[PDB]
């Protein structure tokens, strides 16, 4: 058993930090390997993740986040048994895909109204800029103020993008019919 | 490790007025916005410590709305509204983000109050104490301010000298006064030898003399 | 309540081991991690060591490197210090406190909220003696406010806690902070002030402990 493609994470910056390894051969993750993670911080505790299978070869984990801050690191630590498979560090902050926006409501006026997934306190919740898309063809709209809302007179679906550099698209919301 | 540097290291006081600690680490103690790792304890001598503030400016459970944190970085200040007497004690400041822990030097909190005079008690040596040979005379000055005062013992109007130890209680923190014990020692055999014993406390422009007759 | 009471300090040797002991209640032990800080006399705080909720991690100060060991165990709520091979510069007041909350991802600290009552550490060559204890009364010539005490004399090492009437009494009350006589011993008295009054009606009881004798006194006092 060997590791044939080094963990790689992706974080959503609030709960969940998905890592994902090819290996070296056909491999049972839910059985041979465990995942041992800690944040870098004083007196902190060592945690445990049990993988499952992406295809024969592959491994991923959902990694419990106590939320994410920037200055968040990780130490990975891969274990098969009592063997040390592999060393290794991650700042969750550092490859994000933003989490789907909620509730899509429609309403002279058209207005579309959604919900920020992430709460006041949290970085995500005033560095978010959504997209919205609208059957045939469609046209997008670009929303890049903090206010979740559209207007306009005279499928539809919302999405989101994040403030940062490693980062990708949100999954789309569910979607309404005008 | 982390060098914090607490200011001032004396800090007397008048009981109402506001009063303030500096705290200066030689390296950043915020890990995240709104995350310093700075503590402040206070400590009554003869009491274990305890948590004023953490995370550099929140309250402890007990602490009241007059103790106040501030700061950020490397500069911390504590803040008392208005000083009352159970305010006296030492201060400290800790950083939490390295071990090892360290601690500021510490700030002796000191009440000025108005002159009180003490209550003067004198103690003769125990009959369970003089078969060990040893005599033990005792003075106690009871509820004064200030520190100072010359206590001086005499032996038949004869001022010993070098034969006696004394101790001082912390500042007290209902009123503000301190205690102080003189202790004279000797031999059963210079007990027995003279009559009259007698303890002086000189205050300013007082001078009370509490004294005893072995006889009576 | 939430408490933690410590153990386990008297006099050891130049060369010697003793183990601490920190009995915690109220709360889930195994959750939080702990740490003891030491404070040597005159002296201020000086942070010894640290241990993580589940024992995974440990930290130690450098001056006690490989000497000093920090254990627990969470079925019993206990938590100990393993002193080792001791110098006379490790004499000092050790104190336990409650640090973070460590079961969870991230770490919560509060501070140190929780203190120990503290226990005393001494290293020395000289024998353990415990104290002596006479009463302190005035010569009687028949005032409006009484001074009674009791003196605590001779002993080794520190400390000693004074009590009176097995705590009912705490008003009035200053112990004196004990001083070295040439002699190499502690000498310590303790005072109460009470109304003539209530002298005939009312008695009057000091409790003396000195733990690293595992001597207790009670004088009556007149
Ligand atoms: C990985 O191994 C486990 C354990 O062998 C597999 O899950 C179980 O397999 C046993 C036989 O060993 C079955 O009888 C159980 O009913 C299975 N339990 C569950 C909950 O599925 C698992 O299928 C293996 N995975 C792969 C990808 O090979
Ligand atoms: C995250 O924390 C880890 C600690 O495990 C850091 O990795 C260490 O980096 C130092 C750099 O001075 C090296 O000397 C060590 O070899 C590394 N040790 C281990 C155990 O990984 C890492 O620097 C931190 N930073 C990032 C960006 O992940
Ligand atoms: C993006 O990923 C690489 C990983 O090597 C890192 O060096 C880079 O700085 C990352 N992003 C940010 C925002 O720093």
């Amino acid at each position: 058993m060997k590791v044939l493609q080094e963990p790689t994470c992706v974080s959503d910056y609030m709960s969940i930090s998905t890592c994902e390894w090819k290996m070296n051969g056909p491999t049972n993750c839910s059985t041979e390997l465990r995942l041992l993670y800690q944040l870098v911080f004083l007196l902190s505790e060592a945690h445990t993740c049990i993988p499952e299978n992406n295809g024969g070869a592959g491994c991923v984990c959902h990694l419990l986040m106590d939320d994410v801050v920037s200055a968040d690191n990780y130490t990975l630590d891969l274990w098969a048994g009592q063997q040390l498979l592999w060393k290794g560090s991650f700042k969750p902050s550092e490859h994000v895909k933003p989490r789907a926006p909620g509730n899509l409501t429609v309403h002279d006026t058209l207005l579309l109204t959604w919900s920020n997934p992430y709460p006041p306190d949290n970085y995500l919740y005033n560095h978010l800029t959504y997209a919205v898309n609208i059957p045939a063809d469609f046209r997008i709209y670009n929303v890049t103020y903090l206010e979740p809302s559209l207007r306009i007179a005279a499928r539809a679906r919302v999405r989101a993008w994040a403030q940062l550099y490693n980062t990708t698209w949100s999954e789309w919301s569910p979607s309404t019919k005008w | 490790d982390i060098v914090m540097t607490q200011s001032p290291l004396s800090l007397p006081v008048t009981p109402g007025e506001p009063a303030s600690i500096s705290c200066r680490s030689s390296q950043s103690l915020l890990y995240s916005i709104g995350y310093n790792y700075l503590d402040w304890y206070l400590q009554k001598s003869g009491q274990s410590p305890q948590l004023l503030i953490y995370l550099g400016s929140n309250r402890a459970s007990g602490v009241p709305d007059r103790f106040s944190g501030s700061g950020s970085g490397t500069d911390f200040t504590l803040k008392i509204s208005r000083v009352e007497a159970e305010d006296v004690g030492f201060y400290y400041c800790m950083q939490a983000l390295q071990t090892p822990y360290t601690f500021g030097q510490g700030t002796k909190l000191e009440i000025k109050r108005t002159v009180a005079a003490p209550s003067v008690f004198i103690f003769p040596p125990s009959d369970e104490q003089l078969k060990s040979g040893t005599a033990s005379v005792v003075c106690l000055l009871n509820n004064f301010y200030p520190r100072e005062a010359k206590v001086q013992w005499k032996v038949d109007n004869a001022l010993q000298s070098g034969n006696s130890q004394e101790s001082v209680t912390e500042q007290d923190s209902k009123d503000s006064t301190y205690s102080l014990s003189s202790t004279l020692t000797l031999s059963k055999a210079d007990y027995e030898k003279h009559k009259v014993y007698a303890c002086e406390v000189t205050q300013g422009t007082t001078s009370v003399t509490k004294s005893f007759n072995r006889g009576e | 309540e939430v408490q933690l009471v410590e153990s386990g300090g008297g006099l050891e040797q130049p060369g010697g081991s003793l183990r601490l002991s920190c009995a915690g209640s109220g709360f889930t032990f195994r959750d939080y991690a702990m740490t003891w800080v030491r404070q040597a006399p005159g002296k201020g705080l000086e942070w010894v060591s640290s241990i993580s909720g589940s024992g995974g991690n440990t930290y130690y100060a450098d001056s006690v490197k490989g000497r000093f060991t920090i254990s627990r165990d969470n079925s019993k709520n206990t938590l100990y210090l393993q002193m080792n091979s001791l110098r006379a510069e490790d004499t000092a007041v050790y104190y336990c406190a409650k640090d973070r909350l460590s079961i969870t991802i991230r770490p919560r600290y509060y501070g140190l909220d929780v203190w120990g009552q503290g226990t005393t550490v001494t290293v020395s060559s000289a024998s353990t003696k415990g104290p002596s204890v006479f009463p302190l009364a005035p010569c009687s010539r028949s005032e409006s406010t009484a001074a009674l005490g009791c003196l605590v004399k001779d002993y080794f090492p520190e400390p000693v806690t004074v009590s009176w009437n097995s705590g009912a009494l705490t008003s009035g009350v200053h112990t004196f902070p004990a001083v070295l006589q040439s002699s190499g011993l502690y000498s310590l008295s303790s005072v109460v002030t009470v109304p003539s009054s209530s002298l005939g009606t009312k008695t009057y009881t000091c409790n003396v402990d000195h733990k690293p004798s595992n001597t207790k006194v009670d004088k009556r006092v007149e």
